[PDB]
């Protein structure tokens, strides 16, 4: 274990760094010519269309990221298991033994029909 | 011991479809099941428990209904999409798990798991059917949302997340309610009814068949574990019978108007509730599933898509052991002598009236009464002059299937003197 | 704020600019590979502080017009030029970029001038690596003020900045 | 940290601010030598200029970097064009404090570390999350669809891999039995260098790091030579640099944390030096990874995901599974080793062919 | 996803635009859209001599330019009949080859760097380096060099010559054999 | 505590409310997910310890990345297209959020509970012996739960 | 105690959401919301009652992933041809 003080030390570390990034912004921000153009504002690639008008991105990424969070539960479900591994003994490694076979019945499904599409 | 058997049969066909055809993959699911009845019948009087989950009468007579829907939906589906049959497995599982255990947490896993791959195998992707899938899903999420603060409150009433704690004042009474929420949306009753007429009326015609049987079995074998208020279940039965038989009047469409035939069923099992006999609901429940599952056979045969009144007339005259089947099931829904849904209605209303609860139980009965205006419109219609209509007379399995549920509800309708005394403990 | 209002940041800034230098090529012929030769293990503008190579136009202050810029792409490469950030340079690299050179026809501009603000001209055919070594040496002298031309005159810091882009 | 005490709250903030201070610099003057290394990788000779060893070019550097018109682009989000990097760069800073530099008190008097939190890696974890977040954020606010599909490679590679982190870390979990990064260090003090157990492991966190830009997907993508990276390409002066920062801060962070974790954090068996030994470590996979840097092509994010989703997570969670058997049965700590000796003998014999 | 691949970018060498037709990772169809250099060099060279337009032919090809030069020149001697000395044809196919060898040199150079490692463009190109050499010393120049004419070659070899190529035909086996 | 405690209940009641309220879908999934983080350290400050990092984790890490990902497959950030609006139903909508709080503020209030346990931070420590054993059931059941809804997501995507 | 009121709230907030929200996406946002409340109040319930609270709100997570992953799968595939998410643009099955 450890004790809560880490904690508030956790949040001056995140406070010091947020302070000192949007110090950084204001230094790229204040210190600059500032002579907006049309064409400058414009995206970008020559007049319009860098990818301009096209149909919605592939479902794949969606795939990747549902996958991601179905996974990271299993991970999530490990770890309690990995600290605690002798006290649990064999009936602990054979019950995340069988969660991890069910999991992996569901990757090796996945992985015969695939993310290509 | 047959939750392991309905795991092995889902986790190995999961791969096998790669290598079996979908046919062998339907030819396996159907020899789970069966193997997953016949299992549930061996262990007739041997409760059996392991951790949270517990096997009493109530698991085993709601799963055998589910088992039995499982199988008489899969027998239609002939997709040659392996997971069309895998789903199913899944639901039967799921709500194996929903009736078999009290402990609220992994009841809604339960739910959750036997729900889900019904979402997806709605879609026969008919333009109606995204739209059923999207209102089920949504206000199934909110239900479940709902009955995951009641589950929360519940914990807070009482340390333990399993029915039956003593149970505070106000915070017990809501708890309940937040749970009560969930749960009668789940089973269709009103004000909680939306849900049910669009999505009967969306989906695959088998599809809700297993629906209207196994998930209405399953949400009424986790009621009977809740403690349930008599005011609550007072104005859920009013509310939910009322607008079932009177917004049934209104339907032009046979799946629709059985959809709210259904809500005003809901209505009338949770009279049982009351008391919560266990027998009496087993009994009414076995009478229900075997009748709906009937029709909704006879109405895929007819048209999975959407079938209307019109289309079920000159049914006897197209195929008469049909019309007759329909007929039974009709009066049997009616609940008439000598049918069995006379002895399950009755069931019902004896413990509502041991429980002391009247007028609920006369409005109930005005509502039953009327309901037989289309009960009677369904099945008289049999008989009528044959009309432009699709008709697929089915395989032997369909028929062979509606005969057996037929000849099974006029049987223990007319002796009921023979199951109900193993309703009990099983002897 | 544009590198200038105080007498040491302006001096300090512009020794910044001219080291940090970063070129971003527009390669459009035999001038461009002659420019790529000048990034090899013998002759390389890694040195100055040109090694690093965003294709990027948002992320680069030195634009070399090497080779021939032909008509159709002289818009272009212009909203290139428009895209930038304003402290930005422009050098036109070899014959056919700064005059019109021998294709003195219809289809080249005969001054790359023409659509960008040029800073420096660097004849040659090629232009030798050493020779454009040398075009962006005169660059860093001219953006740290210390160029003149043969009139007398001392010449700004950026062009692109004397111009009313429209 | 059972047995470590805790700084006041004003050391704590001063601690952090020299190591964000720090990593500035450390930044800066390692995108100064591998340059250089690169350069005398490819037979050039790197900036002999501005310094004499260079080390005053990053000051030219930074003074370009502001100066340099930060611009808004239009069709751009107001609010998470200028949001973004500020993502990037403050959960790309933090997360390096937990390392150990050396026993407690060898701070000259504190403590070595910042934060020595109790749950260590699943901290790492969820900061190395909000990295993938601000990079696909910053591709979609951009307003360039064609950036935007960049961002969404990046995220989708980041992810995957990301998750293999987890299995990849589980195996020393067992052996340890705490995720602080202090008590698995002092196991590699005592049972010695945990990588001797969990080599293989090892292998599946060494290229996970790889996936997170450090090198040879090399289709993140940049902006360059192929469909556009996000995150980039509509940022000028002061947010295209606090990009590039945070991306540096994580591949030497990942530099770090590698000795760190299987190999041996400082810890010497020898000389038993708190710093040197854990920066000079730093320096070894630096100039291995910038090895691969100059020395090996593009995995074109297809492959990428084949090798990262059917090869290497299996095998971090089989590798899990083995070490769960062996260290809830406990039988020796000597059959890891046997194991993984002769699992890297397997792995290396395959190769000559 | 009709994808507008826009000139010069993203690092299209050879200035092109691409219509990248694309759904997906795959690729439908590449519309290419070229014209951005268009000179006139077939404009141009009917109003320059004959003599002239020898340093009009190197520049269309800059790579691979001594093919130009012969074609060019041998065109226009089978046009007008001139004799060709031995040595003026041995000394075109050596430049032909030698120029053949630094093309060569630069197409795999940017294949290999514009996807895959940016290292190998360096040594490739440090050999080019050398090549180039060589005709600083005959030619002046180091590419768009003006060397052939209508009889064969402008003037003669100096003594430095040979003895840099022999260093380099020797250096260079290992070399090639080593990129294999 | 009521320092930083008022801070971390309002800027959770907030978000909520942004979440709820705000018509960018990018901007109310950053909200959402600045609700987990100050719910991760209510969670920490509850003593539970492991579980506000998963909540970071998984939830915003994992879960709104889905759905960042999908409504930007997906544009869908400008939601008010093909109206219908509806209009009355916004204040309606309200009430009913009103009582749904109303009568759990009833429920709980006057509720006074013994809040004096040492869980020893919500360490998994613990939680390992909890998770596999009494709760080992309802673990493999959730478990298959979710390899189910990989097949079900996989079959109800599965253009062909 | 003020940490119960505040789970409840969000829940409210969640209600308020599925009810006024117009896309589907947004809807599912709210009922996260209302999860997350569920889960705060598990975990304070569990700090009374003794732990089991925390592996509910675990199990729970997990929950919320599943229907998570299957219910944007329902999204994609509804709105993939389709024009503009708003739920209102299905009318078809009606009373
Ligand atoms: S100036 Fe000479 S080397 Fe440059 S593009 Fe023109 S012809 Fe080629």
């Amino acid at each position: 274990m450890a004790p809560i003080q880490e904690y508030v030390g956790t949040l001056i570390y995140v406070g010091v760094a947020l302070f000192i990034g949007v110090a950084a912004l204001l230094v790229g921000a204040l210190l600059g010519p500032k002579k907006p153009g049309r064409a400058k504002l414009m995206p970008y690639e020559s007049g319009n269309d860098p990818a301009g008008e096209v149909k919605r991105f592939p479902v794949h990424f969606y795939v990747v990221a549902m996958l991601f969070i179905l996974f990271d539960v299993e991970v999530a479900f490990l770890w309690p298991y990995a600290v605690s591994a002798g006290g649990l003994g064999l009936y602990g490694f054979l019950g995340v033994l069988a969660f991890t076979l069910l999991l992996f019945v569901g990757f090796l499904y996945e992985w015969w029909k695939g993310v290509m599409r | 011991m047959t939750l392991a058997i309905l795991a092995v049969f889902s986790v190995a066909l999961t791969l096998l479809g790669f290598v079996l055809p979908p046919q062998g993959v339907k030819r396996a699911t159907l020899l789970g099941l069966a193997l997953a009845l016949a299992s549930l019948l061996l262990t007739w009087g041997k409760p059996f428990a392991f951790g949270p989950y517990a096997v009493d009468g109530v698991s085993q007579v709601f799963t055998l209904l589910a088992l039995l829907g499982a199988l008489w939906t899969v027998g239609l589906v002939r997709s040659g999409r392996f997971e069309f049959y895998l789903l199913v497995l899944y639901a039967a599982l799921g709500m194996h798990l929903l009736a078999s255990t009290r402990h609220l947490l992994l009841m809604l896993v339960a739910l959750e798991a036997l729900s889900l791959p019904l979402y997806a195998l709605a879609t026969w992707r008919r333009g109606q059917g995204l739209e059923a899938a999207l209102k089920y899903f949504l206000l199934g999420a909110l239900a479940a949302a709902f009955f995951l603060y009641g589950a929360a409150l519940f914990y807070g009433a009482t340390g333990s997340l399993v029915l039956g704690a003593p149970g505070e004042g106000p915070l017990y009474a809501l708890a309940l309610g937040l749970l009560l929420v969930g749960l009668g949306f789940k089973a269709a009753l009103a004000p909680f009814h939306f849900w049910t007429p669009d999505v009967y009326q969306g989906s695959p015609t088998p599809v809700v068949l297993f629906m209207a049987t196994s998930v209405k079995a399953a949400a009424f074998a986790a009621l009977l574990r809740v403690a349930a208020p008599p005011e609550a279940l007072a104005l859920l039965v009013a509310l939910s019978v009322v607008v079932g038989n009177l917004a049934a009047l209104a339907q032009k469409e046979a799946k629709r108007l059985l959809a709210y035939s259904s809500i005003a069923h809901a209505g009338y099992m949770a009279l049982a509730l009351y008391t919560g006999n266990a027998q009496a609901l087993g009994f009414y429940l076995l009478t229900y599933v075997l009748a709906t599952g009937l029709a909704f056979a006879v109405l895929s045969q007819i048209s999975p898509d959407r079938v209307p009144l019109e289309a079920l007339r000159g049914l006897y005259r197209k195929d008469p052991l049909l019309g007759l089947a329909f007929l039974v099931a009709m009066l049997s829904l009616l609940g008439l002598p000598p049918l069995a849904g006379f002895w399950g209605k009755y069931l019902a209303f004896a413990e509502a009236a041991r429980a002391g609860a009247w007028g609920v139980l006369v409005l109930a009965l005005v509502t039953s009464a009327v309901s037989a205006y289309y009960y009677l419109g369904l099945g008289l219609a049999v008989f009528a002059r044959p009309e432009e209509t699709p008709f697929r007379p089915g395989p032997p399995w369909a028929r062979a299937a509606v005969v057996a549920a037929g000849v099974l509800l006029l049987a223990l309708g007319l002796l009921p003197g023979l199951v109900l005394p193993a309703l009990a403990a099983g002897g | 704020r544009e590198g200038i209002l105080f007498t040491t940041l302006e001096k300090l800034v512009a020794w910044g600019r001219s080291n940090s230098l970063w070129p971003a090529t527009f390669g459009l012929a035999c001038c461009a590979i002659e420019m790529m030769a000048s990034t090899d293990a013998r002759n390389d503008l890694a040195r100055f502080g040109s090694e690093v190579f965003r294709a990027s136009p948002r992320q680069a202050d030195v634009m070399i017009v090497a080779g021939r810029l032909s008509k159709k792409m002289a818009p272009v490469m212009r909203r290139v030029w428009e895209q930038m950030p304003d402290p930005k340079w422009v050098i036109s690299m070899g014959a056919c970029a700064s005059s019109g050179g021998m294709f003195n026809n219809y289809a080249i501009v005969q001054n790359v001038d023409s659509v960008v603000p040029v800073d420096v001209y660097v004849p040659g055919c090629p232009p030798r690596p050493e020779a454009l070594i040398y075009a962006v040496m005169q660059l860093q002298k001219k953006v740290r003020g210390q160029a003149y031309n043969e009139r007398g005159e001392r010449l700004p810091p950026v062009a692109a900045w004397k111009r009313t882009r429209g | 940290t059972w047995s470590y005490p805790v700084d006041p709250y004003w050391m704590v903030a001063l601690k952090a601010l020299l190591v964000v201070v720090g990593l500035l610099t450390a930044f800066a003057f390692m995108t100064l030598i591998e340059r250089r290394l690169l350069a005398r990788f490819q037979v050039r000779m790197g900036p002999n200029r501005v310094g004499p060893f260079g080390l005053l070019q990053p000051l030219a550097d930074a003074i370009k970097s502001i100066f340099k018109e930060d611009i808004v682009v239009a069709q751009a989000d107001r609010f998470l064009f200028v949001l973004a990097p500020l993502i990037s760069v403050v959960f790309a800073l933090l997360a390096f404090g937990l390392i150990p530099f050396g026993p407690p008190g060898s701070f000259f008097g504190y403590q070595p570390w910042v934060i020595n939190l109790d749950l260590g890696i699943l901290y790492l974890f969820a900061v190395s999350e909000l990295a993938v977040y601000g990079i696909f954020l910053s591709g979609w606010a951009s307003g360039s669809k064609y950036s935007l599909l960049g961002s969404l490679r990046s995220s989708a590679s980041l992810i995957s891999y990301e998750l293999g982190l987890g299995l990849a870390l589980l195996a020393p979990v067992l052996l340890v039995g705490s995720l602080n990064l202090n008590d698995i260090v002092n196991w590699q003090k005592e049972h010695g260098w945990l990588f001797l157990y969990a080599f293989p492991a090892f292998l599946v966190y060494l290229i996970a790091s790889m996936a997170e830009a450090a090198r040879t997907p090399f289709d993140l993508p940049e902006a360059e030579q192929e469909l556009v990276g996000g995150y980039h390409t509509e940022y000028s002066s002061i947010k295209w640099a606090l990009f590039q920062m945070a991306e540096y801060i994580h591949f030497i962070t990942a530099s770090a944390l590698i000795p760190t974790l299987f190999l041996g954090g400082w810890t010497m068996p020898v000389l038993e030096v708190p710093y040197l030994w854990m920066f000079l470590k730093i320096a070894f996979f630096l100039f291995f990874f910038i090895w691969i840097r100059a020395t090996w092509f593009r995995l074109r994010y297809d492959q990428l995901l084949r090798f990262g989703w059917g090869f290497l997570f299996p095998l971090a969670l089989l590798w899990f599974l083995v070490t769960a058997l062996v260290v809830a049965l406990d039988l020796p700590r000597t059959y890891l080793l046997y194991l993984s000796a002769l699992s890297f003998l397997v792995l290396l014999g395959a190769v000559l062919y | 996803m009709t994808l507008n691949v826009g000139p010069q970018h993203p690092s299209t060498h050879g200035v092109l635009r691409l219509m990248v037709t694309l759904s997906g990772e795959e690729v439908l169809e590449v519309v290419p859209h070229i014209g951005y250099l268009h000179t006139g060099f077939e404009k141009t060279m009917e109003h320059r001599t004959y003599l002239q337009n020898i340093t009009y032919t190197p520049r269309m090809d800059y790579l691979h330019s001594f093919a130009h030069d012969l074609a060019y020149a041998l065109a226009v001697e089978k046009l007008l009949g001139a004799v060709v000395p031995p040595r003026a044809e041995t000394i075109r196919v050596i430049l032909n080859e030698l120029s053949r060898l630094a093309s060569h040199l630069v197409f795999l150079g940017t294949g290999l760097l514009d996807l895959g490692a940016l290292t190998p463009f360096f040594y490739a190109f440090r050999e080019r380096e050398t090549i180039l050499d060589l005709f600083e010393w005959v030619t002046g120049q180091r590419f768009h060099h003006n060397y052939i004419r209508i009889g064969g070659v402008k003037e003669d070899l100096p003594e430095e010559f040979v003895p840099e190529l022999k260093k380099l035909l020797e250096v260079l086996p290992h070399r090639i054999d080593e990129y294999e | 505590m009521s320092l930083l405690e008022g801070l971390a209940l309002f800027l959770l009641l907030l978000s909520g409310v942004l979440v709820v309220t705000l018509r960018n879908a990018i901007h109310a999934a950053l909200a959402l997910i600045l609700n987990f983080l100050v719910l991760a350290g209510v969670y920490v400050a509850l003593d539970a310890r492991f579980l506000g990092f998963i909540q970071v984790i998984v939830y915003a890490g994992a879960i709104v990345v889905l759905f960042l990902f999908v409504i930007m497959l997906l544009f869908a950030a400008q939601g008010e297209i093909g109206f219908d609006p509806l209009v009355r139903s916004r204040p309606l909508a309200a009430l009913l959020a009103l009582g749904v709080a109303g009568i759990l503020a009833a429920g709980l209030w006057g509720l006074d509970l013994a809040f004096t346990q040492d869980l020893k931070g919500g360490l998994p420590q613990a939680l390992g012996p909890l998770l596999y054993g009494d709760w080992l059931f309802v673990l493999l059941a959730v478990g298959f739960l979710l390899m189910a809804a990989t097949v079900v997501a996989v079959a109800l995507v599965e253009p062909g | 105690m003020s940490y119960l009121l505040t789970s409840a709230l969000l829940f409210a907030l969640g209600v308020y959401g599925v009810l006024t929200r117009r896309t589907a996406i947004l809807v599912f946002l709210s009922i996260e919301l209302m999860l997350n409340a569920a889960n705060l109040s598990l975990v304070g319930f569990a700090r009374a009652y003794g732990l089991d609270g925390q592996v509910a709100a675990l199990m729970v997570i997990a929950v919320a992933a599943a229907e998570v992953a299957v219910g944007l799968g329902l999204i994609v595939a509804i709105f993939r041809h389709r024009e503009s998410t708003a739920v209102d643009d299905l009318s078809e099955l009606r009373g």
